[PDB]
């Protein structure tokens, strides 16, 4: 919550990213 | 339970066969020696079945919600083929024995 | 190591040795100092029990930078068995295992074509290719073969870490779904894809990650990472300020309760056991970071 | 333990040993032509014991059950032992260096 | 009782067919495990069928993923993916009941201790020529049936499973079976309450630290 905190950042079949409600 | 393992409950049908079969082998082989015949010799048949579950229950003890879910299999679990082998076994040891 | 540090029988050691192969345990010098003896002063007793021992012992001494006794485990192999495949794959680990690998490509290659369907020798390719630091490649051929054998779970979590070490966590949780789909029982898999959703990003990551582990305490109340997880995501969530006062105070309840939970926990650890170092410890490091 | 088999052994062989005494005894009665009917009690005591004897020692060594709940087992699991792949292994570490390098 | 009976009989024609029968049995078992089979399969079927798996598996437990996820690999599998020996098993039983029939035939061979109806008598007694003999009493190859016949237990049990006795097909119909099965399936998360039902009780801490840390092998 404070202090320590580390933030990392940087096709397998199937690989979708939006809608479909 | 949510999820239930199937080798589990193959396990537990696989002593229970055994234990039966075997219990039902020896039942017709005592009955043959004791000479019964009849539909009086098939009571001892019933009554050794029953001397079967009481023990399953020793060795089930409590807690058996774990192994089992009703104790329904455990009473009335295998009554066709330990018949099957109850009459041969009697049929085997009565010609061995009181026949000649 | 009988009557040496121990009084076991040979069929105790069998049976530790089966115990050790069931479970994936690489403590390599424990099962060479087992294997050797079985296999020198026992070796008749073991009716047909000793070639899987071969395997696991020559597998332990390369671990172990030992090759006397692997070299002779599979001569013992080869002798018994005449062109066996999984000989072939124990000789050209041994061949990786002292930095030659073309010899082991091209024994793996000669396997391939004298047997299409296999997989040891993709898997062995798979692992010569990372053993270079070649990355990518190796993520490359991963991907292939899992695209033409699909089911297989290990290839599935070694795909899995090697894109955590790649810092692509998308793909990685994928992955994790994935496994997870195939064993809903198994509450390691939702541990750890609860830590990779918590790595990976904000509010809604924070929140699935918050979820999956309370399914992995509910799966098992022995999982201590679980709990100290569930806590951290709630009081993280909790003073997050885009967040709706109901959120917040159901964060707030998860943490006092994950909190009560820990500190329950560390009063019955140190009951049995007397050191009285963390019990004064966790409690301040809950009181630090309240709210 | 293993005092089961020899239990159970014990009471086939006393059953066997019932069973040739009841022929015997069969066998002497149908030469003496006696229609009585007598069948010795100390036979029927010794079956019947040497039965229940038997049953309850084999019912002790079909094995043991196990439990069907399917997360009973991985209670004791942990991830030192999952993140190990066999077929995935590599051999280029520091363990070779601190044994004989 | 009404017959009287050479107790050669007994010691020379009752014990053999039990153990010609049992040991005929234990063959047949070893017979075909030694020749069962020898299948092979290329590597498009295998792949299909895990494939088929992989889907069945999706279905059946996609309630344990966010749904965006479900919904990602449904969007998938529909418009990529689909749309684009005995011879000697029976034979042997019928040739060692004619044997027996030939070298064992021709007297009484035992006694079933239960009355029965005349209906019994025609099977029982194949061998006999007699007329008015009660049909408890038995001929051999009866009793060879018989012993045959009530071994299927023993040999499950001393024997491993079961064995020793008598009692995909087009890729494109089944990928059409499975896409018609799945596009009426519908998530349906089962982590939505899982917070409250934790909750609930305290964590069940009992029984945990119990024994002692491990110190080495053994």
């Amino acid at each position: 919550r404070f202090k320590w905190a580390i933030e990392l950042s940087g096709y397998p079949v199937g690989y979708l990213d939006k809608q479909v409600p | 339970p949510p999820f239930i393992s199937e080798a589990a409950v193959r396990g537990n049908a696989a002593v229970l066969d055994y234990c039966r079969t075997s219990v039902s082998a020896l039942s017709g082989a005592t009955a043959g020696i004791l000479g019964l015949t009849g539909l009086y010799g098939f009571i001892f048949y019933l009554l050794a079945s029953v001397l079967l579950s009481l023990l399953l229950i020793l060795k089930a003890g409590r807690r058996w919600n774990k192994y089992f879910k009703s104790r329904r299999p455990l009473f009335t679990g295998g009554l066709i083929g330990g018949l099957f082998t109850y009459v041969l076994f009697w049929t085997f040891l009565y010609g061995m024995v009181h026949v000649y | 190591k009988v009557s040496e540090l121990y009084d076991v029988t040979w069929e105790e050691m069998r049976d530790k040795m089966r115990k050790w192969r069931e479970e994936n345990s690489r403590n390599s010098e424990q099962i060479v100092e087992v294997g050797e003896e079985l296999i020198n002063e026992y070796a008749s007793k073991l009716g047909d029990d000793i070639w899987i021992i071969y395997e696991q012992v020559m597998i332990a001494a390369l671990d172990y930078g030992r090759d006397d006794l692997a070299l002779f485990c599979l001569q013992e192999l080869r002798r018994q068995f005449p062109g066996s495949h999984r000989v072939k794959r124990l000789t050209g680990m041994r061949f990786e295992a002292m930095e030659r690998y073309d010899d082991a490509i091209q024994l793996y290659d000669r396997i391939l074509q004298e047997d299409p369907t296999n997989t040891a020798a993709r898997k062995r390719k798979i692992a010569i290719r990372k053993a270079q630091g070649k990355n990518v490649e190796a993520i490359r051929e991963l991907n292939e073969y899992l695209e033409q054998f699909v089911g297989d779970q290990e290839a599935w979590h070694e795909l899995a870490e090697l894109y955590i070490n790649e810092h692509d966590y998308a793909k990685a949780a994928f992955c994790l779904e994935e496994l997870m789909m195939t064993n809903p029982h198994n509450h390691l898999y939702c541990q750890q894809y609860a830590e990779v959703k918590y790595t990976q990003g904000g509010l809604e990551n924070l929140e699935l990650s918050r979820k999956y582990f309370a399914q992995a305490l509910k799966l098992n109340n022995r999982n201590m990472r679980a709990l100290f997880g569930l806590y951290m995501s709630a009081s993280h969530i909790a003073s997050n300020p885009k967040a709706s006062a109901k959120t917040k105070k159901d964060n707030m309840k998860y943490a006092s309760w994950a909190a009560s939970q820990i500190n329950r926990a560390y009063q019955f650890a140190g009951r049995s056991k007397k050191e009285t170092k963390y019990s004064l410890k966790a409690v301040e490091d809950m009181l630090e970071t309240l709210q | 333990p293993s005092l089961w088999k020899g239990l159970v052994g014990i009471g086939l062989f006393a059953l066997a040993h019932a069973a040739f005494s009841a022929a015997q005894h069969r066998s002497y009665m149908r030469l003496t032509e006696k229609e009585d009917e007598s069948l010795p009690i100390d036979i029927v005591l010794q079956t019947l014991l040497a039965f229940a004897v038997t049953c309850y020692g084999i019912v002790h060594i079909a094995g043991e059950f196990k439990d069907m709940d399917a997360t009973s087992e991985l209670k004791n699991k942990t991830f030192d032992t999952l993140r190990n792949h066999p077929s995935f292994y590599v051999f280029n570490h520091r363990g070779r260096v601190l044994f004989r390098p | 009782p009404e017959l009287l009976l050479d107790s050669n009989i007994r010691l020379w024609v009752v014990l053999p067919i039990v153990i010609i029968t049992f040991f005929v049995g234990m063959i047949r078992h070893y017979v075909s495990i030694l020749l069962q089979s020898d299948k092979k399969l290329t590597q498009e079927q295998v792949s299909d069928s895990q494939v088929l798996i992989r889907s069945r598996v999706l279905r059946e437990n996609g309630k344990y993923i966010p749904k965006q996820s479900f919904l990602t690999r449904k969007y998938y599998f529909n418009n990529p993916e689909d749309g684009f020996g005995n011879v000697t098993n029976v034979l042997p039983m019928i040739l060692i009941g004619g044997w027996i029939n030939m070298t064992f035939s021709g007297f009484v061979t035992t006694k079933v201790p239960f009355p029965l109806t005349l209906r019994f008598k025609p099977m029982l007694q194949q061998g006999i020529e007699l007329l008015t003999l009660d049909a408890s009493w038995v001929s051999s190859a009866s009793w060879y049936f018989l012993n045959v016949f009530g071994l299927r237990s023993i040999y499950s049990l001393i024997l491993g499973q079961d064995n020793a006795a008598d009692q995909p097909a087009d890729t494109n119909k089944a990928f059409k079976t499975e896409w018609e099965a799945l596009e009426l399936t519908d998530h349906q998360w089962a982590l939505d309450d899982v917070e409250e039902e934790l909750m609930a009780k305290d964590l069940h801490f009992e029984g945990m630290f119990k024994k002692e840390l491990q110190t080495s092998i053994f």
